[PDB]
């Protein structure tokens, strides 16, 4: 507890606390509400909205700029092998192909 | 559902914007992909925009045509839009899911006629009743008044905010409900491609002359205003010698601006129900309300007749600084021709001793939305990190974290 | 960014730029898609060829302004075709588009003379 | 781009020059905003500017737009069939696909919008197993290259309204901090697992 | 199947044209006071005044020719609803996709009621 | 600026004062947190050297 | 500030030419002004005055003076623009290409504001704006808008 | 019988007005004018040294909006080249793109101007050569520059329409107004106080009728006679444009025909 | 940055049609309305060389 209310300053550099350990925890900006509760995470994306009169309800228009990045991995059924592949071959540049090949 | 369009930003459906309460001024929306196959079951057959036009916080939809495609309807159903067979054709080309018959014309005299209510029906699911009546209503139309449907076809009134829109028995909540999402995620589908498709061609737009009000029926606006002074002149002057009185509630200087706020908010509603009750029916901004789609009835009497007067935490332009609301005034000026309150509309339209006044006004409920966008957020955490405990049992029952129980229904 | 290309607005990516496919629903009738040209070539072969009276119907619209193509739709009913119904309109147009390709090269230099010369 | 009146604008679609409304003057407007945009933001000024600045036509008059003069909207009306258009703004239309008259008159006439800042292409973001922090192990922030995103207290609490345990679990202890370890089973922490 | 279900002739007294461009709702008043009849109509191609006389039918069909050719103006519309008020008598209201109808008199007519929609026939 | 600030944070002064018509300062602050915390100088503001 | 208070000052001098007209009676005329910004007329009281503000237009924001028909808007809408002004894009200083310098954006072609206020050949606005005029025309045609 | 009426003519518009015809047709005319029509203009610009104030960027694309000479264009081999996307040779080649040269440079101290009129084609009469739509100016302006600062640039022409970039299109705009009074009423006017009062009358309106009744009105009536009024931009002679207009889109009709017939 | 060439709306070139307008409104004495004169009936393009800005007599003057 760098300040306990005792007046012991624990100054370690040009005299400012010492990143004490009850400082993590109960920030905030740190865990707490940051690193348990609300954490950042990945597979996402966002950007600036636009109309469209022409999509079905349950439809979202999706840039090709960000279709090239993202996934979604998705096993190899024994349904996919000639389907599936044909995605590789084609490369992870162009919309109708893949990135990374897990074994 | 993704898929892929080009160009940068994410499109997605009008229809589905209220319940994101967000504009195009340029937001962002946070996108989340799932991996797992056991998830992509769960955003599937629970969450959808589907399956979610209806939230039980008012078992009433939270989705409807708004906007053009809104405007559109009112400006479409009316009984006075025929339809040259010539399409007719072309928009049959959306439905989306067509029979492939061609309807059955409403008019076969000497040109062949669609009536615009015929065509609409169409994208309407069959066997869907609605017996709306509205307010003056007779054995008679008596004037496309109202509204009632049958066999998934309309034949009585006009389709507007009324019955397209989240209405309590709305037409949006009476398929859905009847028979679930789909054709029910269709009807978006098809009235909000149709009528966008009617109105591309049929044109729709607002200039000023739209806010001008008629200038015969604009003097009896400026003489019910500049008469409702002199009900104010009997009581600046008629509260000097006593004779108001007060009560209740008090004071007798607030009982007196009481009775002002009151003259001055009254006898503006007078100019403004004048000033639209003198506007031919077919004025752009007026139906575009009527419709329901945008702006009301405070918004047309604001920009053609007057204003005023501009409040503040419940009392007309505070004084100070000393005995005066401005230097531009003597003292004790309790009158209205300068303590918050203009005359002219956004046209003449503002007087300096008067722009000012509405700036400061303005900048009232131009804070208290800088809270509301803060303070409604942490009320909102408090109640989750209450109830997050309950949840219902597989008894039908709900109950505690710690199994104590608190309802023995699942609502009562 | 994600600005399509320019030039895939003009050139039919391997892509059939006619197709004729009938449909159902509707009987004797089918369904055009002509690709990479509309909005021009679409909406003769209709305030057009509506006035062949062998026609019941007359398709035509652009699915989204996005892709550069559209749809046409034919029914008819009932004895041909109608795959003969928009080529006889089609011809009846190109035709009846000289006629006025003529008057044009016609009427031109008629009132190219009365602005002075000389020759 | 919004103009000078805080209609604040995004750009939706960008059609090429026939498809405008070519009318019929025939013009085609630069941008064109929706009649929605006015009567409930009531902001009559945008429209009196555009009947103005349309009155620098045949004149080039630069026209004042000072903000308490005797200049009327029934004043520049006069000044606009002046030079034989609609004395209130208006104009005929025909449209781009067919050639048909718009049943409606539209309102169109010039005015200056402002390019805002912050375009597009420098606010769109993606990730996908991108770099993480070294203390907390957890995706970095904003920028850098380029992950990850946040998904915030208030936005977990709605997984729950629905009701996906797995979304949830997916979306916390999978797809931001995948991390196994090994527990001894009466005293019950970190062992020398291997 | 010769279905006619009108053959009586009306006259026009008042027409509106109130504040709608096509389409007006007239009304008619024949025979014995009790009749009178009203119905929207589109008053861009088919204008009806005063006094316009010249009767009207309906029936369901459909083969004849002459009827066909005959008239200068038909509609196409299903009926629902038809009340009785007032010394028994039947009202009749039918809908065209907007356009609407009312009449006022006791059996015979009736064999209508079916709903089975009209096609409205007038010739002046 | 105007400290403060740390003092609120609820009203006061944010909202407009009669006192500012002149020196306005008219209608031209941040959208939210700190609005009319922050103000313009009018064109004819002079300020006391 | 703090003199305001002890002072009177006039808003026109129209309305000071009335008050001089009232003191020995002069007839008003209000049957011949046409569609304006409806003054209180005539004047309560208040004999003579002390200052009269020069013109009711350099009470604005600087940023704010650039705005068409100010005094016209709900008012709301006039808190933007200037705050959102400050982000839009133009020509800086006649010398950008000269200094480097971190995140610049320009305009190729700038405009004069076409209606613009007299209170500009002060800001030096007309010489780098930060507009450009566009045929605009309000229609709801497509959807996309 | 007939089909057109022309009016006035000049150098650098077209009005005249249309007969027996249908609206479609009109309009399809309209658009075909305004994009699908063969031109030349510069779309390839390689920068040696640029020391003056327009950046690169900035001077690609204001040298391509100036419009050059056209003429016949679709009649190779010569007099026209066929776009360079479709050619019998390899990436770039002469005989289907037309070489541009812009050697400017400074030897006063004032201030210097340089034209559209500095630029050189090559010598192959194709052409080629820009325009001068200024009267016995040079052309339209390009850049400025002040001491030492030549610019020396390659430039190279394809063939384009309208729809590739609004570049090509040698068509300004179009003027139509088919019904002015208002026959068919395909317009409901917006009152304010009193309809046939607050619209102007259009210079075209002299040329017809049905004023007075109450007839009433008809409806047998389709849009015909249509008042156009093609501008061009100076690029290729006024029309040209207008009867190059029609033999590729009578082209484009066939292409529909042969993908029918043959199968 | 010296003028657009090619007006926004149209294509109507405005490159060579402002050496010759500078020279009227400053130099004989006709009106904004002088550049009537010049085929402007359209809005359009018009307000092109009108609201125009000659941003670079003030720029070309920082010399290397
Ligand atoms: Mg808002
Ligand atoms: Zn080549
Ligand atoms: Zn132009």
């Amino acid at each position: 507890d760098n300040e306990i209310a005792g007046q012991p300053q624990a100054l370690q550099k040009s005299g400012r606390p010492l990143k004490s350990i009850r400082a993590r925890l109960k920030g905030k900006e740190g865990r707490l509400r940051g690193n348990l509760m609300g954490k950042r995470v990945d597979f996402s994306a966002r950007t600036v909205i636009t109309g469209d009169p022409n999509l079905s309800l349950d439809e979202l228009g999706v840039p090709r700029s960000i279709a090239k990045t993202l996934t979604y991995p998705e096993t190899v059924t024994p349904y996919n092998i000639y389907q599936l592949q044909e995605l590789v071959r084609n490369g992870p540049d162009e919309h109708p192909g893949a990135k990374y090949i897990i074994r | 559902r993704i898929r892929v369009m080009p160009y940068s930003t994410f499109r997605l459906n009008l229809s589905v914007t209220s319940p994101y309460n967000a504009d195009f001024d340029g937001d962002e929306m946070n996108m989340h992909v799932p991996q797992s196959e056991e998830t992509r079951a769960e955003i599937q057959e629970i969450t959808m925009v589907p399956k979610q036009i209806v939230s039980p916080q008012s078992n009433k939809p939270v989705m409807g045509i708004v906007q053009d495609t809104l405007a559109g309807v009112r400006k479409f159903s009316l009984r006075d839009n025929f339809l040259t067979r010539n399409a007719v054709m072309n928009i049959m080309l959306w439905v989306p899911d067509w029979d492939g018959i061609l309807p059955p014309p409403v008019i076969l005299k000497p040109k062949v006629l669609w009536t615009g209510k015929q065509i609409l029906s169409l994208i309407i699911p069959k066997g869907i009743n609605l017996i709306r009546d509205d307010d003056k209503q007779s054995l008679s139309n008596p004037t496309d008044s109202g509204m009632l449907i049958e066999n998934g076809e309309i034949i009585y009134g006009v389709v507007d905010k009324k019955t397209v829109g989240a209405s309590q028995g709305g037409l949006v909540h009476t398929i859905w409900k009847e028979k679930g999402p789909e054709i029910c995620k269709g009807f978006f589908n098809g009235i909000q491609r149709v009528v966008n498709y009617w109105l591309l061609h049929n044109g729709f737009s607002i200039g000023i002359g739209d806010t001008i009000a008629d200038a015969d029926t604009m003097k009896e606006v400026t003489r019910t205003v500049k008469e409702a002074r002199r009900q104010v002149a009997e009581c600046i002057q008629d509260a000097q010698h006593n004779r108001l009185k007060p009560e209740p509630g008090m004071t007798l200087r607030e009982s007196f601006e009481a009775k002002v706020s009151r003259i001055l908010n009254q006898a503006r509603d007078n100019a403004g129900r004048s000033a639209e009750h003198s506007l031919k029916d077919s004025n752009n901004v007026k139906q575009m309300v009527a419709a329901g789609s945008k702006g009301s009835f405070i918004n047309i009497s604001q920009m053609s007749a007057c204003v005023g007067q501009q409040i503040v935490e419940g009392k007309r332009i505070p004084f100070g600084f000393k005995y005066r609301t401005l230097p531009h005034f003597p003292k004790d000026d309790d009158s209205p021709e300068s303590r918050g309150f203009i005359e002219n509309s956004y046209l003449r339209g503002l007087t300096p001793q008067e722009f000012f006044f509405h700036a400061m006004a303005g900048r009232e409920g131009l804070i208290d939305t800088a809270v509301k966008t803060a303070e409604t957020g942490y009320i909102q955490r408090r109640l989750v990190k209450a109830m997050e405990d309950v949840m219902v049992r597989y008894d039908g029952t709900v109950r505690n974290a710690m199994g104590d129980i608190i309802q023995f229904a699942y609502g009562e | 960014m994600n600005q399509p290309e320019r030039y895939e607005l003009i050139e039919l990516m391997g892509l059939p730029k006619v197709t004729y496919e009938l449909d159902s629903k509707s009987p004797n009738a089918a369904v055009v898609t002509l690709e990479k040209e509309d909005h021009t070539l679409a909406n003769m072969l209709a305030n057009q060829l509506l006035s062949d009276e062998r026609v019941l119907f007359a398709g035509y619209k652009v699915p989204h302004p996005l892709n550069h193509n559209f749809i046409l739709r034919v029914q008819t009913v009932e004895d041909c075709s109608p795959k003969q119904v928009i080529v006889d309109a089609a011809k009846s147009l190109i035709t009846h588009l000289e006629e006025i390709k003529v008057n044009f090269m016609r009427e031109w230099e008629l009132k190219m003379i009365s602005v002075e010369g000389v020759e | 781009f919004a103009s000078r009146h805080g209609q604040k604008g995004t750009i939706g679609m960008t059609y090429r020059h026939e498809d405008m409304p070519f009318s019929a003057q025939g013009i085609v407007p630069d941008i064109i905003i929706n009649p929605h945009a006015i009567p409930s933001r009531m902001t009559v000024a945008h429209l009196v500017e555009c009947q103005l600045s349309k009155v620098s036509a045949l004149s080039g008059f630069e026209g004042d737009a000072t903000p308490f003069t005797d200049v009327t909207v029934e004043a520049v009306s006069k000044l606009l069939r002046s030079h034989g258009f609609q004395s209130r703004g208006f104009e005929v239309m025909y449209h781009g696909h067919t050639g048909r008259k718009l049943v409606a008159q539209v309102f169109l006439g010039p005015t200056y919008y402002q390019r805002l800042k912050h375009l597009v292409d420098d606010k769109i973001h993606a990730r996908a197993r991108g770099p993480v922090q070294i203390l907390t192990r957890q995706p970095v922030e904003g920028r850098s290259r380029d992950g990850g995103l946040r998904f915030g207290e208030m936005e977990r609490d709605c997984q729950i309204s629905h009701g996906c345990s797995s979304v949830l679990r997916e979306r916390l202890f999978d797809c931001s901090d995948a991390y196994r370890v090994i527990v001894c089973d009466i005293c019950g922490l970190i062992a020398i697992a291997s | 199947s010769e279905s006619v279900l009108l053959d009586e002739i009306f006259t026009v007294t008042s027409v509106d044209k109130q504040k709608y461009q096509r389409v007006s709702r007239i009304t008619a008043v024949s025979g014995q006071n009790d009749m009178n009849l009203t119905l929207d109509i589109n008053s861009q191609i088919y204008p009806l005044e005063k006094d316009a006389t010249f009767s009207l039918q309906i029936t369901s069909n459909l083969n004849s020719p002459d009827l066909k050719e005959a008239a200068d103006y038909i509609m196409y519309g299903k009926v629902y609803r038809v009340e009785e008020a007032k010394d028994e008598k039947v009202s009749v209201y039918v809908s065209f996709g907007g356009l609407l109808m009312a009449i006022e008199g006791s059996h015979r007519k009736l064999y209508r009621l079916s709903l089975d929609h009209v096609y409205l026939l007038l010739r002046r | 600026n105007t400290p403060i600030g740390r003092d609120g944070k609820l009203a006061k002064p944010r909202q407009l004062h009669n006192t500012h018509w002149g020196m306005v300062c008219p209608a031209e602050t941040p959208e939210g947190q700190a609005c009319g915390l922050v103000k313009n100088l009018s064109l004819m503001s002079y300020v006391s050297v | 500030a703090e003199e305001e208070e002890t002072v009177m000052i006039a808003m026109s001098p129209e309305d000071l030419e009335a008050s001089r007209q009232m003191q020995a009676g002069y007839e008003v005329k209000e049957e011949l002004d046409p569609a304006q910004r409806v003054k209180p007329a005539p004047n309560p009281h208040v004999h003579a005055w002390t200052h009269c503000e020069i013109h009711p237009a350099m009470i604005l924001g600087i940023l704010a003076s650039i705005i068409p028909f100010p005094d016209h808007n709900q008012s709301p809408r006039n808190t933007y623009q200037s705050a959102m002004g400050k982000q839009a894009m133009g020509v800086y200083l006649t010398n950008y290409q000269v200094r480097m310098d971190t995140m610049a954006n320009i305009l190729y072609y700038p405009q004069k504001p076409l209606a613009t206020t007299r209170s500009m050949e002060y800001l030096k606005f007309r010489e780098l704006p930060a507009g450009q005029n566009a045929i605009v025309a309000i229609l709801c045609y497509s959807g996309y808008n | 019988e007939t089909h057109i009426t022309i009016r006035n003519i000049s150098k650098n518009s077209v009005d005249f007005v249309l007969t027996n015809t249908s609206l479609a047709v009109a309009n399809s005319l309209r658009r075909v004018v305004l994009a699908e029509i063969p031109t030349v203009a510069i779309d390839l610009v390689e920068i040696n040294v640029n020391t003056s104030v327009m950046p690169d960027e900035f001077l690609a694309h204001r040298l391509g909006m100036i419009p050059l000479d056209s003429s016949n264009i679709d009649e190779p081999p010569p007099v026209g080249l066929e776009y360079t996307r479709n050619c019998d040779c390899d990436q770039y080649c002469p005989k289907c793109s037309v070489e541009l040269f812009l050697n400017a440079k400074c030897t006063g101290e004032g201030t210097m101007e340089i034209y559209a009129r500095d630029l050189v084609v090559s010598s192959n009469s194709s052409l080629g050569h820009p325009i001068l739509a200024d009267p016995k100016s040079r052309g339209p302006l390009i850049c400025k520059l002040r001491k030492e600062q030549e610019i020396s640039l390659r430039c190279i022409a394809k063939k384009g329409i309208a729809k590739e970039h609004a570049k090509w299109s040698p068509t300004s705009a179009v003027a139509f107004e088919y019904d002015p009074w208002n026959k068919l009423q395909h317009t409901d006017y917006w009152f304010e106080n009193d309809a046939d009062a607050e619209w102007p009358k259009s210079k075209n309106a002299d040329w017809e009728e049905p004023p007075r009744e109450g007839e009433p009105f008809n409806f047998q009536e389709e849009p015909r006679r249509f008042y156009m009024d093609v501008e061009s931009v100076g690029s290729i002679p006024p029309n040209e444009i207008m009867v190059q207009g029609l033999r590729i889109l009578q082209e484009k009709l066939a292409v529909l025909v042969r993908d029918l017939d043959e199968e | 940055m010296i003028i657009p060439i090619r007006c926004f709306s149209c294509g109507k070139v405005i490159g060579d049609k402002w050496d010759t307008y500078l020279t009227l409104l400053q130099e004989d004495n006709t009106e904004g309305e002088a550049l009537d004169k010049l085929g402007l009936q359209r809005y359009c393009c018009r307000r092109m060389i009108l609201t125009h800005v000659d941003l670079i007599e003030k720029l070309l003057c920082y010399n290397p």
